[PDB]
């Protein structure tokens, strides 16, 4: 039996203390069933916090902490970082505040903070960005503490980067208390971009939209983008959050508190256990609530050496030598126009699937706008036109001169609800020229395959194929190899044609 | 309207001096109702005490600031750091003033830190002005791995790429650890003089005492540290003629005391004068918001431009730290630390005396010493490269020419056979041949010795994300000459844009091209083919890995099919590919015109088809901005004036 720590510092109701503590005693399920000794501070305030800290320490035999925090708070991540280098106690962190990633941490703490990277979001967002390949992009940031890591990460990954990335703007505002709006909110009025990359804290967010609101550079034509830091309570989203927000968090973000707190509980138990299993003994109690023995425990070392590299229910819990976590599973989570957070995308294993294979921008009065450039393309899989392949499973996505492409959905069934979309590549001759096309005419485009048999036929008096998704408004042009005949051309109309071809008999020579 | 100054001291007697620093800054400034008071405490070597106390004696107490020095016993950012928390939490500034360490120069972790000593890093701005007085280029950077250390490095990098200049490498160790020795035999044969260094006491007298194992106190060589690497056990073992720097002040706490007291007043009285100060949260506990005006003190602070300091204009920089500091530059003379200049900006001053450099010499020396003993790497190419093994004795054979005359063959090393299907035995082999010869010529030209040795993974390279990486990374000569292991290249090397970025080369010495062979119906269409544009099952064909060809098939993405066959049949080298070839395994293999003529002119029974499809140069390359580079420029100019490369070619083309 080991005993662990719940440590509740996000205030709140004080029924959530009794209603952790004991469902505590009901984590039957794991291996080597943890006593579990639960706290909630309800001040949140150093002297107290570590108060309960050294008292738990000078209390018992106790071997992992884990403590959970409002969503607004910073400085209590840096008291555990404190608690975890002087007295070298092993710690998690979840919910807000805690959560956030500090990337400098002392060697001799081991407060592993369970949160994602900086730079690991952005990745995640350059790589969605490249999905709507949008090159061109303004930083925005304040003279928030931390922009210059945000400007340094920013140009590394732009610097990593594959294509020319237009870096339109980067530049730092002030904001927080009023702030002057002279040659600021100007400077806003003459930025011109139609994306946005943005970081500051939340409030600055709050106080910053409603300038952008206010600067005019909001609507349809303009996108934002913006941390984990920026954002928070995604329960309650201000009204000054405009719609169609973007960024990347975890999945637990939906999850309840009693959930996130057992999937600590189930990590710290697991790497608890597998030094059991190695070393077939317990793990080594934790220090004391008076000063600190020395030099670090071998068997925490084990443990430092066993936990990094856990799992459990299917995700891989792996934590970064920076006290923060590697290459997890992330949902890149987009505000709505129901001014409500949902599931956009979902980053996992370093591939991207979205259920939005065009971006809706909304307007101001809550309606689509649809661009005139941009148009649905509609096509028939054949050989020597039409390439159609799986996506490059090496490298996620799809090779270069090829397009990304998709079903006819599933509209038989699963007329648009099927979030993960098969993604194709879709290359050839017909891609080659609308490739053309679009780089002359300077338009958008949408391709998808159609499924619904072959080029198109009046069947029962109804047409289908290409020819039905045109003809019935479900798609706006169409290419291939289409022959242009006169019960084709009735309904539809057809451009000049660009190869020749007819009907032909074929033999064998022999 | 009453203020109150917090004070976390070591002496407990600059606190009474405190109680009267208060009094001063009420005796130089008016005192009216603002009640300037102080307040004090010394902290313990338990830090959560201390903090605690600080909660209920300051926060709790309507204290404005709070400030801090260093314990007798060296812990340094040991005793501050909690502090420098606390703060964070109320936002409310602190003043650590007896601090050499980066991390407290962060923000992100330290909100309200500031400092009138910059930190070790900063000390690298310092040595950037020497090697600009004394025109010293080739510098070595050696670093200890602690994060003080990577702050210090990144600071002398961004500075010396200020200049657009570089150090020609960095090197990094553990403190206090085991062998070290490597690390300065590599700095041995290294090319610089002029070296820099960064570490603790004791681990600068460990790398003194090494040093001094392996000879690199004689003259020439220059070591260049702070002033913590040059104390107690460091001092003792560190040799006479290093330079140092050393702070003006280094440990009057009571001139901190008194600066830090009069800017506080100051920016105390701007906050007055513009009101709004709110007030201290009056307590940790109860008390969990933060302070508003935290921010704006902040900044006020970052504006204190209180000039009137007893170390004269106390100038916070950018981050909040002294700005145009003073510092003194000393010179360990015969066992005495005898001062030479002065360093308080752009531009050090001389004081007195000369600097008596570490090998006992009074002249400056250069900051390099260029080795007549190069290093010469390749690839086992035999229209180019021969390469055989030697005798049971040990020596090459003395084999003549058709003429008479003995090849000229040298010993180059490398493993036996290629690494997998190896036992990775580095056996010297005999080697001779084109490029051997033309070698020969050029560095009878230069009269330079030389080192011989073949690549070790026998593959050209390319920049690639490799496995569990991030970056493009170089692999083969190219890669081993960056990493230094080689120091220029001779092989028929392929000049491509990508090799320009990162390697020099010189003039071409060499023509060629790119062309196709087949074995002996289907005579290919050089590079205009379907066939290859639709590649079949029928059609085998490939290239070499991490080769030129590869990478002229990866930039013409109209070519990618025919690239997405080359990852299936790729081979390693070009005997097992022409013997396929020859067995039909393979039924084309694309590369150099020269090769395949050359083995057409000497096998038979293959022939080549299509026109050079890619002409280009084999050319000499070499270490990028080494003086080199024109004298094998002319020199191979020269021999294709005479012809000499024609009579090599004659030698070795028939
Ligand atoms: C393409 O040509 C096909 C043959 O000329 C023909 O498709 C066939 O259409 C019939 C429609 O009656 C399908 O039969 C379906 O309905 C019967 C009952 O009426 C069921 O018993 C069957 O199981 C089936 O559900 C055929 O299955 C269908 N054949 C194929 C191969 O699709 C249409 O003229 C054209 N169809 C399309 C999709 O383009
Ligand atoms: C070839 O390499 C050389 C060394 O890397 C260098 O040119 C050399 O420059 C020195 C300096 O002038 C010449 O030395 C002559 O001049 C000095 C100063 O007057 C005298 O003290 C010497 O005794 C000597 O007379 C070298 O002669 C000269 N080398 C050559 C080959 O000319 C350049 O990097 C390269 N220069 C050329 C021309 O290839
Ligand atoms: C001026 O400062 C002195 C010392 O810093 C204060 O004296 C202490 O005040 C605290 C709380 O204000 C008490 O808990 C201590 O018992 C006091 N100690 C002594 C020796 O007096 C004093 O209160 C301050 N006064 C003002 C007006 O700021
Ligand atoms: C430490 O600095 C203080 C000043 O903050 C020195 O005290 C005075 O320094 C001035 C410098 O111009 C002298 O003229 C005074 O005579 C000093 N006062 C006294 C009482 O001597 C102090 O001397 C310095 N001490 C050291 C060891 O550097
Ligand atoms: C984690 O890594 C360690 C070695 O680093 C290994 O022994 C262990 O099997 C891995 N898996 C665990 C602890 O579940
Ligand atoms: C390490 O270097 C060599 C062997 O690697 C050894 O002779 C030398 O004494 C060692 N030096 C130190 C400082 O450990
Ligand atoms: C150091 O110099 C001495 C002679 O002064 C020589 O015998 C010894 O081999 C040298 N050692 C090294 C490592 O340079
Ligand atoms: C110390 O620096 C200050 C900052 O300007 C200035 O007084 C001077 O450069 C130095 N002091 C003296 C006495 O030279
Ligand atoms: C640097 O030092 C000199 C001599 O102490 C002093 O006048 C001043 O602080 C600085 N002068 C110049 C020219 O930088
Ligand atoms: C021999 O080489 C040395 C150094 O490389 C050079 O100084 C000298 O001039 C050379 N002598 C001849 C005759 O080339």
């Amino acid at each position: 039996a080991v005993t662990v720590a719940v440590v509740f510092g996000s205030s709140g109701p004080l029924q959530t203390q009794a209603r952790t503590r004991l469902t505590s005693q009901n984590f039957l399920d794991l291996p080597l069933e943890i006593q579990p000794l639960t706290v909630g501070v309800n001040n949140t305030n150093p002297s107290s916090i570590l108060t309960q800290i050294c008292g738990l320490l000078g209390a018992a035999r106790v071997h992992g902490i884990v403590f959970e925090d409002n969503v607004d708070t910073e400085a209590v991540a840096q008291l555990l970082d404190f608690v975890s280098s002087q007295t070298h106690v092993p710690i998690l962190s979840i919910s807000g505040g805690s959560a956030v990633v500090l990337t400098p941490k002392e060697p001799g703490s081991a407060f592993l903070q369970l949160g994602v990277s900086l730079e690991q979001q952005l990745q995640v967002l350059f790589k969605v960005l490249e999905e709507y390949d949008w090159s061109a992009f303004a930083v925005i940031t304040s003279l928030h503490p931390g922009h210059a890591l945000f400007l340094e990460g920013v140009r590394a990954v732009a610097d990593a980067s594959y294509l020319s990335w237009r870096l339109l703007d980067v530049l730092t505002l002030e904001l927080g208390p009023g702030g002057p709006r002279a040659r600021t909110q100007r400077l806003l009025r003459q930025v011109d971009a139609p994306v946005l990359v943005a970081y500051c804290s939340r409030e600055e967010a709050e106080v910053l939209f409603a300038e952008a609101a206010q600067a005019g550079l909001v609507g349809p034509g303009h996108v934002w983008l913006v941390p984990n830091l920026a954002l928070g309570s995604t329960d309650a989203p201000p009204a000054a959050f405009p719609v169609g927000l973007i960024s990347v968090v975890t999945e637990s973000w939906r999850l309840s508190l009693r959930q996130k707190v057992r999937d600590g509980v189930a990590i710290l138990a697991l790497g608890a256990h597998s030094y059991r299993r190695q070393y077939g003994t317990l793990p080594a109690p934790a220090g004391d609530c008076r000063s600190h023995p020395g030099p670090v425990s071998p068997a925490r070392e084990a443990f430092y050496r066993h936990l990094l590299n856990v799992t459990w229910e299917g995700r891989d819990f792996s934590f970064s030598p920076g006290g923060y976590l590697v290459r997890p599973t992330m949902v890149v989570i987009a505000l709505n126009r129901h001014r409500l957070w949902e599931m956009v995308g979902r980053w996992d294993h370093g591939v991207l699937y979205m259920k939005y294979p065009v971006w809706p921008r909304y307007s101001t009065s809550l309606q689509p706008v649809v661009d005139s450039r941009h148009l649905t393309v509609a096509t028939l899989e054949e050989r020597p036109f039409v390439i159609v392949e799986s996506p490059d499973p090496g490298t996620g996505g799809c090779v270069p001169n090829t397009v990304p492409c998709r079903r006819q959905s599933n509209h038989t069934f699963s007329s648009g609800d099927l979030t993960p979309y098969t993604k194709l590549c879709c290359k050839g001759f017909c891609i080659d020229i609308l490739k053309k096309l679009a780089k002359v005419v300077k338009f958008s485009y949408d391709l998808y395959l159609v499924t619904n048999g072959k080029h198109g036929k009046r069947v029962r008096g109804v047409w289908n194929g290409m020819i039905g998704e045109v003809y019935y408004k479900r798609a706006d042009m169409a290419i291939g190899s289409l022959t242009i005949n006169e019960e084709r051309s009735e309904i539809i109309d057809f451009s000049v044609p660009f190869v020749e071809t007819g009907i032909s008999v074929m033999v064998s020579r022999s | 309207k009453i203020v109150n100054i917090g004070a976390v001291l070591s002496t407990r007697k600059h606190e009474q001096m405190f109680r009267e620093a208060v009094n001063q800054a009420n005796k130089r400034h008016g005192s009216w109702k603002i009640q300037l008071n102080a307040t004090s405490v010394t902290h313990k070597p338990n830090a959560i005490q201390m903090a605690l106390s600080v909660c209920e004696d300051l926060i709790s107490s309507q204290v404005y600031a709070i400030l801090v020095s260093h314990p007798p016993t060296p812990n340094d950012h040991f005793t501050p750091t909690p502090v420098s928390y606390t703060a964070g939490f109320y936002r409310i500034p602190v003043l650590g003033l007896t601090t050499r360490m980066s991390i407290y120069s962060d923000k992100s972790i330290h909100l309200s830190f500031l400092r009138t000593v910059p930190p070790y890093s900063h000390q690298s701005s310092v040595w950037f002005e020497m090697m600009r007085v004394y025109n010293w280029n080739h510098i070595i950077l050696l670093v200890s791995d602690d994060h003080e250390g990577r702050a210090a490095q990144k600071r002398l990098e961004t500075l010396l790429e200020e200049r657009e200049s570089k150090a020609e490498k960095v090197l990094q160790f553990d403190p206090g650890t085991k062998n070290v020795t490597a690390l300065l035999m590599e700095a041995r044969e290294l090319e610089a003089r002029v070296i820099i260094l960064s570490a603790s006491e004791d681990d600068a007298a460990t790398v003194y005492r090494a040093a001094a194992m392996l000879n690199m106190t004689g003259s020439g060589y220059v070591w260049l540290v702070g002033e913590r690497e040059i104390s107690g056990n460091a001092l003792r073992y560190a040799p006479d003629g290093i330079i140092g720097l050393q702070l003006i002040n280094g440990k009057n706490e009571s001139a901190h005391i008194s600066d830090a007291v009069g800017v506080v007043a100051q920016a105390v009285h701007e906050l007055l004068e513009k009101e709004n100060i709110t007030d201290p949260p009056r307590g940790c506990v109860g008390n969990t918001n933060i302070w508003k005006t935290g921010p704006l003190f902040k900044r006020v602070l970052m504006s204190s431009k209180y000039a009137d300091g007893v170390t004269g204009r106390v100038e916070f920089n950018e981050d909040g730290d002294r700005k145009f500091a003073n510092y003194s530059i000393m010179n360990l003379q015969n066992r005495k630390l005898v001062q030479v200049g002065i360093y308080n900006g752009t531009h050090v001053i001389p004081n007195d005396r000369k600097i008596i450099w570490p090998g006992g010499e009074t002249e400056k020396p250069r900051g390099y010493q260029m080795s007549t003993r190069l290093k010469i790497v390749t690839i086992h190419q035999e229209p180019f490269v021969y390469v055989k093994p030697t005798m049971s004795d040990g020596t090459c054979k003395e084999e003549f020419t058709v003429n008479g005359d003995p090849v000229k063959k040298v010993i180059c090393t490398g493993p036996n056979d290629t690494s997998p299907g190896s036992p990775r035995h580095t056996v010297p082999q005999c080697c001779y041949g084109f490029c051997i010869d033309l070698l020969i010529k050029l560095a009878r030209t230069m009269n330079f010795t030389y080192e011989v040795h073949l690549v070790a993974d026998g593959k050209f390279g390319t920049q690639e994300r490799v496995n569990n990486s991030n970056k493009k990374e170089w692999n083969g000569m190219m890669g081993e000459l960056l990493s230094g292991q080689a120091d220029m290249i001779v092989a028929p090397l392929t000049i491509n844009n990508e090799r320009a970025q990162y390697i020099e080369f010189s003039k071409p010495f060499k023509y060629q091209g790119l062309t196709i062979l087949v074995k002996k119906e289907e005579r290919i269409t050089g590079i205009n083919d379907p066939r290859l544009r639709n590649p079949s099952d029928k059609f085998i064909y490939a290239t070499v890995k991490q080769s030129s060809v590869d990478i002229y098939f990866r930039r013409q993405v109209e070519l990618s099919t025919m690239y997405r066959h080359m990852e299936k049949h790729n081979y390693e080298s070009a005997a097992e590919a022409i013997q396929a070839v020859r067995d039909n395994k393979l039924h084309a293999f694309i590369w150099d015109s020269a090769v395949l003529e050359f083995e057409a002119s000497q096998k038979c029974d293959l022939v080549t088809t299509g026109e050079l499809f890619f002409r280009s140069g084999f050319g000499i390359g070499m270490r990028k901005d080494s003086p080199w580079k024109q004298n094998v420029s002319l020199s191979i100019l020269k021999s294709h004036e005479n012809g000499f490369m024609e009579d090599l070619d004659k030698t070795w083309v028939r």
